[PDB]
């Protein structure tokens, strides 16, 4: 209609695509929701932005679980959930990914269905009304500010139905499957990293049926908590054969024995001509799925490739190369580890279970952005539960930074314990995550002090609630007893004060930071007492 | 690091003469009182209290294998070139760690004054000293690069942790200036400045208190 | 005292030299603290590896009580594990069955990939009492496709469990602990001694694996002569409807009993209401913040609950670091209740026990107190663990401690202990100077601020210019008018401008 | 949940009953009804009636039980005393299979 066409022509999106819906200036509008799902700018250092950002902007829990009501306001490239309740922190992660189920499946297919709440686990047990909601508002450009959507659920037997409201996210979902069909779009990446990434290697590696090489693979067991480890190495060695083998080799083999084929029966060999009708369908068969992949305007194989190995060398900081090798004729994935040559069952569970992470999402980001100079600076929302899992200090002091310099566009809701990766974050992203005894909590709080940039150790005391030194230790106190010893006897050391000093050198050493305070101590109070004598 | 007052030269390194001699055959035990006296148990080039310890060819022994027999070319340095562990300042990151380094752009401690060149900030960094340019900051950033006066982290803490400890007493000092007449406020001064040639990294405290 | 030598002539023959084995097993002493403590100990005294993995060659010396392996990922420390959990299934599998084998280096992956000769070794060397001082065993394995295979070396082994096995036959003796507790841990018949063995170096710790058991450990303690008891048996049968429970309770009774006493010297084992009282307690004394355990069965379904910092709490309201650790604690008191019938406290038993990441999924607040107590607890067994937290190793004495350097080829001899004590010490030093990891984060630029605003004063002889005052605000913008930094720029400006004035006072 | 009332109508039409939800059912009434103090007070008020009879019938063997049985119903009673409807539940359940099921007494 013309108020349609007055909101289309105003920037709105779903206004847009209606009107391109109902004429099905139909070109028109199919480039308006085109460009306002395509368009976008590269900034100042070099990175490619989407001119319209998707992002998750606010949650809220009715009782759900433990909660009676929880809200939550999410940054829109960082936030990190903190406290030492870790059953409440992985609910939330499981509530965002039941929402993002939405998306996906509707993305995949016209009427698909995400997850559902469930009426035994998802119910607080003492919920008045009988029912659980879990709504959530995204954001997509100035054209949607606001895209609500609510799963709800009731208890058996309630004189009313509680039903989900989910048709906003299927709306958007549909414009992105809709023009993607007609042309080729760049597409949002979801995935969920729970602590089940943690699993061991299965090294003997199944037959590519060549599922694996489809572009809506990337949405294959997304949001499932482990990834998809296998998928990839499937998915690796098949690029890897394609790079080494030319493309349409088979189709020039194929049209070469069709054609020789073609002579034999035109010869008078009648009884080929069965074979001759099979291997034209092959070849047709092959140009079509040569045409289709070039209709699909992806990248080459090589250069998919190139992309995954170096996102992975990068994040990765133990791994310098990573490579498919043909031996023993069976395809072997190596990678160069801490300047050694190993498989991939070789490496640590740390290093292992980090890869994982990093090539998943990697793989996933380069089959849904096929468009973009860098794929991985495609758009998506992605969950990781306990990030430290299984690594060391160093690591936890550049794995944020890493991740965020890999996927700049990426929305990362992740969870910690750890001060050092804390030292990394801004106060902004970080909420905290305190309950009552029954697990209750209205909001989420940022901390009060700053942590990026801080001591690890003012984040242990005043965001952990942690002491610098271990309480269950005497030595611990020794540094505070020798202190408050020393100003009951006017700043003299006493027979008692030298003793501790004694035992704090014997213990900590000559060097120690701790006699180096103690000694600063008696320095400063005997130039205080010298002082005071001056004075009297 | 410190400006050396190299005076003594040792009795065993007359017999020994470069060429003939090889430096495995000398008793080291021998050299080491003089270095002591010399350096006060501390290390040439960090300021660290010796315990793994080794001599230290300034100019090395595959380059220069002149200077092998010279008193002028030894110093004490910290760590232990034998010891089943890794060592990454000083002495043994010169040789193995640092790569490609011209000799000459290094401070000698014993020929210059180091207190020119380099600057201690109390935050435990070590930098060129203010309005450097040419071969004087060149020796400047290269003696941080090649001896890993910040990259030791084990160095690096130690040596802010130190400042650190006195910060209050720098702090307490500089105001009682204020109340006090010239004369005892300098021996107060004078009184501080005597107790840290016993401590570890001096000339960062210097730095600090002056 | 040679044991061996007593134990061929035991063989050959007979009740003395059978007397001084059982003697040299079984004889201790209770210390000044009223703990056991056995007369011969059993631990691993040494490790030497070569070509194995990343080691081309690694000697380690390990303490009687506690040794921590710490370094950065692919250091090696789980291949540590490895190798000696390994070794001690040798152990194992002759404890339970003459001629038990043991397991095996693989022949894909255990061997150093660029090792010019291609195949690995593993040597091990265990004490037990003077007098077997030297208990040398190796496991080695050639690569695939060498011509030359190479042997492993097992006998001393197979010996020593073989005096175990064959004096517990005779006379019931308390049995070595062996367990090993990995990263897998954490993933989601009546009993018999000898179980206590199963899937010890391998699939130990579940916490489902305890719930179950202790849940039907209650069920059976809820509510002694056979004679006696086979009298009441059949007075109650003949009065039996309300005694009915009473006579069903009693005739198990009389079946246990019938059966403990048709069972063997070597399967000889403690009253099901003592191990679990063995147990509860082991879990109070070691687990952080959970003071009591029990079983309740009033709301309808069976559930574990425990009083968490002073409140009654399901199991399922633990975190996962606290049942993890829980069911870690949980099973190795089990085994050693079972292994250790003849103690007055089994815990107090021998053994040696392998966990890796200890810290796993643990909030630093736990962090700080969960070896406290390990060891207490448990004051014979010989562990070796390895972790990644500062706050662990705050509560370890240095010498406890073996580290591997960061820069670490892989071609080091031995692994040392760490030059600083970190018993007591604050976690910011221990992170620099063990840890080799600086207190601030090096890629954050606010973490340089402060530096670069005290160069900025001493460039401008101490007063505070358009520059450096531009760099306090953000300083004191970005940290807060409260913070640390901000404390340390003021304190900077205060000295520098004083420092001033007295150089203007020429 | 197995208690929930509406779990009455779980796979009522699917042809083969639940008696798997029956035996998980009937298991949680037996805990239910076992530990409520008051009819475990009655149960144990009647056992030791009944083994206190048994005494005074000549069977000196039974007086060591009988004592323990007295200590344990003097501890119920003093702990907090407070009918439960999941015991005649039971009950009715009970007499019902008991009713029609000829074998089953
Ligand atoms: N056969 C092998 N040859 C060489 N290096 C190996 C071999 N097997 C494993 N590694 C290396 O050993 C390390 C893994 O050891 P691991 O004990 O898991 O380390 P962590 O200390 O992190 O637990 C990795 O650096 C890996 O490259
Ligand atoms: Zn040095």
């Amino acid at each position: 209609t013309k108020q349609y066409e007055r909101k289309a022509k105003g920037g709105n999106l779903l206004s847009a695509f209606e009107l391109y819906q109902r004429n099905s200036l139909v070109g028109e509008w199919f480039e308006m929701c085109r460009d306002y799902i395509q368009d976008g700018h590269v900034d100042e250092s070099g990175i490619f932005r989407p001119d319209n950002a998707f992002y998750l902007r606010r949650l809220t829990l009715k009782d759900f679980r433990r909660f009676s009501l929880l809200e939550i306001k999410l940054e829109e490239d960082l936030t990190v959930i903190i406290g030492n309740n870790g059953k409440g922190k992985t609910s939330i992660l499981y509530a965002i990914a039941k929402t993002l189920s939405w998306f996906v499946a509707n993305i995949l297919k016209e009427g698909g269905s995400g997850q559902r709440l469930s009426e035994m686990t998802d119910i607080k047990n003492d919920a008045e009304d009988r029912y659980s909601d879990v709504s959530s508002t995204f954001f997509f450009g100035k054209g949607l500010k606001s895209v609500p959507i609510r799963l709800s659920r009731s208890a058996l037997g309630t004189a009313e139905r509680r039903d989900s409201e989910v048709k906003p996210a299927k709306d958007l979902a549909d414009i992105w499957r809709v023009i993607n069909e007609v042309n080729t779009i760049n597409l949002p990446t979801f995935a969920l990293y729970n602590v089940e990434r943690s699993q061991p290697f299965n090294r003997n590696i199944k037959d590519n049926t060549g599922r694996r090489e489809e572009r809506f693979d990337a949405y294959s067991q997304t949001l499932g908590g482990a990834g998809r480890f296998d998928h990839f190495v499937e998915w690796y060695i098949y690029l890897h054969k394609r790079t080494v083998s030319d493309i349409s080799s088979s189709i020039k083999e194929l049209e070469q024995q069709v054609n020789d084929l073609q002579r034999t029966v035109d010869g008078g060999m009648v009884s080929v001509k069965s074979l001759l009708e099979q291997m034209k369908f092959k070849l047709s068969e092959a140009i079509e799925r040569n045409d289709a992949a070039v209709s699909s305007r992806v990248l080459t194989e090589s250069v998919q490739k190139s992309i995954v190995e170096k996102a992975i060398c990068s994040v990765v900081p133990s791994i310098s190369n990573i490579w498919v090798e043909m031996i023993t004729g069976s395809d072997l994935v190596k990678v160069t580890n801490d300047g050694h040559d190993v498989t991939i069952d070789q490496l640590s569970d740390g290093q292992r279970v980090f890869l994982s992470l990093v090539a998943d999402l990697a793989r996933r980001m380069v089959m849904l952005n096929p468009l973009l100079e860098n794929p991985l600076e495609g758009r998506g929302i992605v969950l990781i539960d306990e990030i430290e899992l299984h690594l060391h200090p160093k690591w936890q002091q550049e794995v944020i930074l890493n991740l965020r310099s890999a996927f700049p566009n990426i929305q990362f809701i992740i969870t910690t314990h750890s001060p050092i990766v804390l030292s990394t974050i801004e106060k902004r992203c970080i909420r905290e995550f305190e309950p009552n005894d029954d697990g209750d909590q209205s909001f989420l709080d940022s901390p009060d002090m700053q942590t990026k940039g801080s001591e690890n150790a003012q984040i242990l005391e005043q965001v952990m609630n942690v002491h610098s030194t271990p309480p269950g230790i005497a030595e611990s106190h020794w540094l505070g007893n020798f202190e408050l010893l020393l100003l009951d006897n006017s700043g003299e050391l006493d027979n008692h004060s030298q003793v501790l000093y004694d035992q704090i050198k014997a213990h900590f050493g000559i060097d120690s930071i701790e006699l180096k305070k103690a000694d600063s101590l008696i320095r400063i109070n005997k130039m205080k007492n010298k002082l005071n004598k001056i004075r009297a | 690091m410190r400006e050396l007052a190299r005076l003594e030269r040792p009795e065993i390194l007359d017999q020994y003469i470069a060429g003939q001699n090889d430096w495995m055959e000398i008793d080291q035990s021998a050299v080491w009182p003089k270095l002591t006296e010399m350096q006060g148990g501390f290390c040439a080039y960090c300021e660290c209290r010796l315990n793994r310890c080794h001599i230290e060819h300034f100019r090395p022994r595959g380059k220069f294998p002149a200077l092998t027999f010279i008193w002028n070319n030894l110093f004490g340095s910290c760590g232990d070139s034998r010891k089943s562990g890794g060592w990454s300042r000083c002495g043994i990151y010169k040789d193995n760690g640092a790569g490609a380094y011209n000799a000459d752009d290094l401070i000698k401690p014993d020929e210059e004054n180091p207190d020119d060149y380099l600057l201690f900030l109390t935050t435990g960094e070590v930098v060129p000293a203010i309005g450097l340019t040419g071969r004087a900051l060149k020796k400047a950033q290269e003696t941080i690069r090649v001896f890993n006066l910040n990259g030791d982290i084990k160095l690096f803490g130690s040596r802010r942790t130190a400042v650190q400890a006195i910060m209050p007493n720098v702090e307490y000092l500089y105001t009682l200036l204020e109340e006090f007449d010239e004369d005892d406020w300098n021996e107060m001064l004078r009184d501080e400045l005597e107790k840290i040639e016993s401590d570890e990294y001096k000339t960062a405290l210097k730095h600090a208190w002056t």
